[PDB]
RNA sequence: UAGGGGCGAAAGACCAAUCGAACAGUCUAGUUGCUGGUUCCCUCCGAAAUGUCUAUCAGGACAGCGCGCACGCAGAGAGAAG
RNA sequence: AUACCACACACAAGGGAUCGUUUGGCUCCUGGGACGAGGAAGGGCGCAGCAGAGAGCGAUAUGUGUGGGAGCAGCAGCAAUGACCACACGUCCCCGAAUACAGCAUAGUGCUGGAGUACUCCUUGGAAUUAAGCAUAUGAGUAAAGGAAGGAAAAGAAACUAACGAGGAUUCCCGUAGUAGCGGCGAGUGAACAGGGAACAGUCCAACAGUGUAAUUCUCAAAUGAGAAGUUGUCAAAAGGAAGAAGAUGUGAAUCAGAAAGAAAAGCUGAACGAUACAGGGUGAUAGUCCCGUAGUGUCUUCUUACAUACGGUGAGUAGCUGUGCUCGGUAAUGCACAGUGAAGAGGUGGCAGUGUGCAUCUAAGACUAAAUACAACAGGAGACCGAUAGCAAAGAAGUAGGUUGACCGAAAACAGUGAAAUUGUGUGUGGACCCGAAUGGAUCGGGCCCGUCUUGAAACACGGACCAAGGAGUGCACAUACACUGCAAGUUGAGCAGAGGAAGUCUGUGAGGCGUAGUGAAGACGGAAAGCAGUGUGAGUGCGACCCGAUAGACUUGUGAACUAUA
């Protein structure tokens, strides 16, 4: 029957961990990941706005993009010691 | 409106709200978007559509302003705001020119000479922390009105007197009703200087003639 | 009156502002008076209390005590004075901490860099006093 | 639909229709007026504004008013004894498009 | 309403004013000569090395008959419009002659 | 091998406790002539369940009967006598 | 009724309402609009003396330099041989466009790819819904799906309007106008020129380059040589500047004492003092003079911007035509395409089909362009906004705890305040369901069926309701309208926009348009009664979620599923 013994048989796994996003999602025949279309080049079409603000830049940590707008503040000033050659360029 | 939601319809003995999908939080079957529930929306949602200003017309505006200049100079009207005039001699006060005051320290000697102790302690006194969620946003202190100063032409006074508490300032070419007749009631109590008492004549006319400052407007 | 409009006059940040206080602001916080002596001594009218420097208590339960500076609170804003001190059912006796501005200075410790930090505030009225 | 009135027509029943408010409206006026100050010190003593033409408006409703046009023309110009480069030096404004069939219109332009 | 209140006759009046004559452009300079004459002397150049197209042919060989009006019906349905039609039934009758 | 599609020794069976057209999310707060509900006090006036037309018969509109503001004013839900 | 059941009051339990408070939210305005092969955005894993989560940082996981200067929150230890902070730099593990790759250009160096996409441009393209049914039409060229760029983007100097006594690039605001018209002429749709302003700026290529010599660009050498591109055509000139704006930071006046009372005075009482500073915040109760500021004044650093040569009148599978499909208010074709057909050098247009002829106005099939205009992330300032069942889902380690096979889905919890009701125990009183009227020392007497709701008709064998708290439903805008109130009146008006002003308020100009000052007809045409305009509000109609809650269904996606079950 449909219900309860059925559940007993339940024990194959065809989702594992993505190697891109992190998210238990990749199926292992398809060879396709259902969060982020890997191997796809691009990302996969999020469903909707309230979902894909979950994975914006500015969810994580941002290393890169803050420091480069301290240094443009700075005037990009470079490592001391080289000032001639920023300089002569 | 965020959350996804939907009615369980008939024959589940519950009530046809919407309720929310979800699983493995106590947010479960809960009730949705309706008015009458928790964390739902509100009936008629304020927007910013609305009408905030007002008209009045213009011909109206030129004669309250007539009138509330006019009852400034009633005694009976200044009294009954709750401005005090025991010791003050004569209505209305005109201060002369060739006022060379520019210290705080001297400004006040002259306005007490005119009388005006009772009515600048009666102002000191006043304040106290409002009434109410007023106090939380930007709103703690209130005083209470005392003299305006009204002037004309560029002088150093005005910068002696304003830090005395209760003292207030405005050019006659455009002064407002708000200053005049604060709260709706008629006859604060003016300061006039000598320039701005002879410009009154130029801006409001003469009876049944025709203002050359106000075109279109008689009295 | 204020009438320049990039400092705010809010309530919320006023308070934010000052309980989020880090670095120098922070040494602001802990100024007091000097008494009518020391500002012929030095030039200054205030400083900021530091271990060891001596402290009239001028209001509170311990009013006209005088006595030591032993320690400075930083994150919760008190300095704790020799002598000033309550008893548990224990009998054993903790220090109370009392607020800077309620401290007024009657003399200085002058160990360390203090010699230095007062002349270098010396220096910065006379340099725009004398223009 | 009840009563008497002046039958309905009010257009809002399309749902993708825009709404625009005017609460910045004290606040630009203060900007072109700051604009205007700090561009009349870049050429500080001369006026901020070039001379233009009188010509008559267009209809049978306003042909008894004249009002400011776009430009001089290279007759009118060369009539009062200028040259083109000249008279942009000093501030005229100039419209080669514009076309003279009037004595009249030719001589108040002079 | 505030609208068709005068007849015909008094909106066709007119104001009197005194008018400029128009600035005739007659000349033509002797530069401006030889370059429209090379302009067309290209073209003849461009005929003698090619020849006509089969509409033009079919064309030609219809005013051969004199069969006039069927010449002119045909050219009409090839170009379009009549005014281009008259035209080039001009020419080709030219360059026969 | 995937949704107006699959697969069926055929029962409209089965396709993640869902199938005479799956699930997720959005358009969308889809529509409702139909059912349920609709939050303080006193004073004064006070109905209708009928006619005409309607894809009209559990609905409308127009007229008839209430109330409010009222320019004004010799009238009357009763008798006599021809 | 000794002990059960009910009610009242006092005390103890049980729960978290109410009042007082808020380093959070929301809305409007101003600035900003800064990513990646020099490896981004996003994921994982490591790093502390005792260290789980979160924050910070990369095996250099608290290093170097500059400016300052006192502690490191617990316990043990450190610190003027520099605790801690601020500015810049150095170092920067593994996965990921993920590349020892793909496509492509140059004499050579190289460039693209992924992320973001609120706002702008280019394609593709619904249905619910309204018509009280429905098929054309509407919603709507909207949603959805794809491509691409910048701080804005697009557009832009007439193959343009107009018929006046004419004007003169593009964009934006007021207006023509809910008009001319389109439409099962139904429901409904719907522009342009004028007139008043903001801001203003014009120019390039081809046609068409010295022939007494390619005079032109690049490479190596050298101080004057070799070589590459190119005759299927290269080559058409100036430095230069002070202004303007935004930030950062220094300084910065003036008070003491007292009875009563309180844990504590800044309150209250007396006596003083400052002010170009009485904005606001902190201190053991309500502070101009106790602390941080404010008015007024100094310094410094960045960014933006500016003079030269030569020219005209023919830019083709194009314009147009026939057939066809979509589109627009565009109507015997407004714009865009596809197939046939296909010009002239002279052509295009003048809101109704054709043919002819004068007249007016322009010059298509190649390119560039500032200002005035639109709006997320991030930063700053304001508010007749909300005050922990509200305000963002989220005032704490919130897109978290936790959940789906998957796409995706998603909470609660403020103060160690106050401490209501439901409900429970003990004590003391009064009754046997309770309400209304009237009383006794005391038995009781008389009257009353359970509320809300549809209904001719409810106590009903009609439906909803166990009990208490808190939340919980006729609102906002546009357009005509009748009434009440206000100013002026043959007139009336806060259009936008300019001038003044320590300013989202107020005052003053310039100056359109609209409606009114009289009507009749389809129109040509004619002409002869009746106070209006603009506001502040109330009743009422129509369209938008439209008093609040509620279908079975329809469509769209470059979204997901054969772990149960079917077959090869
Ligand atoms: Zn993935």
């Amino acid at each position: 029957s449909k219900g309860t013994p059925s559940n007993g048989k339940k024990n194959k796994r065809n989702h594992t961990t993505c190697c891109r996003c992190g998210s238990v999602s990749f199926h292992k025949q398809k060879g396709k990941c259902s969060s982020c279309a890997y191997p796809e080049k691009k990302m996969k079409k999020m469903q909707n706005r309230k979902a894909m603000l979950k994975k914006t830049t500015g969810t994580g940590k941002m290393r890169h993009m803050k420091k480069e707008r301290i240094s443009r503040r700075a005037g990009y000033p470079g490592n001391p010691i080289l000032k001639e050659i920023r300089n002569k360029i | 409106m965020r959350h996804s939601a939907k009615s369980w319809g008939t024959g589940r003995a519950m009530a046809r709200v919407p309720r929310v999908r979800a699983g493995g939080t106590r947010r479960a079957g809960q009730g949705a978007n309706a008015n009458f529930c928790r964390g739902g929306r509100m009936f008629a949602p304020t927007n910013v559509n609305r009408r905030w200003n007002r008209k009045t017309l213009l011909s109206i505006r030129r004669y309250a302003s007539a009138m509330a200049v006019a009852a400034t100079s009633i005694p009976a009207y200044v009294e009954g705001r709750g401005h005090r005039i025991e010791q003050i001699e004569n209505i209305p006060l005109v201060l002369s020119n060739k006022i060379d005051t520019e210290k705080t320290k001297e400004g006040i000697k002259i306005l007490y000479n005119l009388g005006l102790k009772e009515e600048l302690d009666k102002v000191e006194e006043s304040k106290n922390i409002r009434a109410g969620k007023g106090k939380w946003r930007n709103r703690r202190y209130v005083l209470k009105k005392g003299p305006l100063f009204v002037y004309t032409s560029e002088t150093s006074f005005t910068k002696a007197i304003r830090n005395i508490p209760g003292v207030d300032t405005e050019r006659v070419e455009n002064l407002s009703i708000l200053d005049l007749a604060p709260g709706g009631q008629a006859g604060r109590l003016i300061i006039w200087m000598e320039d701005a008492f002879e410009k009154l004549t130029e801006i409001y006319g003469e009876m049944n003639e025709e203002s050359k400052f106000k075109k279109g407007y008689t009295m | 009156m204020k009438f320049n409009k990039n400092v705010t006059a809010s309530r919320r940040k006023n308070r934010k502002a000052h309980f989020t206080s880090i670095g120098l602001e922070r040494t602001k916080l802990m100024n007091a008076p000097l008494s009518k002596d020391l500002k012929e001594e030095y030039g200054i009218k205030r400083i900021a209390v530091r271990p060891g420097d001596m402290v009239k208590v001028v209001s509170g339960e311990f009013k006209k005590k005088e006595g030591v500076v032993m320690k400075v609170n930083r994150h919760d804003i008190k300095i704790e004075v020799e002598g000033c001190f309550v008893q548990k059912e224990d009998g054993k006796k903790i220090n109370k901490g009392i607020h800077p501005s309620n401290l007024r200075i009657i003399k200085l410790s002058m160990e360390k860099d203090r010699a230095e930090i007062i002349n270098k505030k010396v220096e910065a009225m006379k340099s725009e006093v004398k223009a | 639909m009840r009563g008497n009135q002046m039958l309905p027509n009010n257009h809002f029943n399309k749902g993708s229709m825009k709404f625009k408010n005017w609460f910045n409206q004290p606040m630009r006026a203060l900007k072109r007026k700051e604009v205007r100050e700090q561009k009349s010190k870049i050429c500080y003593p001369n006026p901020l504004k070039k001379l233009r033409p009188v010509v008559r408006c267009c209809s049978m409703r306003y042909n008894k008013k004249v009002r400011l046009g776009r430009g001089f023309t290279k007759m009118e110009i060369e009539k009062a004894g200028m040259d083109i480069k000249y008279a942009i030096s000093v501030g005229i404004a100039v419209d080669l498009r514009r076309k003279n069939k009037n004595e009249e219109g030719l001589e108040e332009n002079v | 309403m505030k609208i068709n209140k005068l007849n015909n006759a008094s909106k066709a009046l007119s104001y009197p004013v005194k008018k400029l004559a128009k600035t005739e452009k007659a000349p033509l300079t002797e530069k401006q000569q030889r370059s429209k004459e090379l302009k067309k002397f290209a073209m003849s150049i461009a005929r003698e090395v090619g020849g006509l197209a089969p509409y033009e042919l079919r064309a030609t060989e219809l005013l051969r008959r004199d069969e006039d009006k069927r010449c002119k019906k045909f050219m009409k349905k090839r170009l379009g419009s009549l005014k281009m039609a008259k035209k080039k039934i001009e020419l080709l009758a030219e360059e026969m002659r």
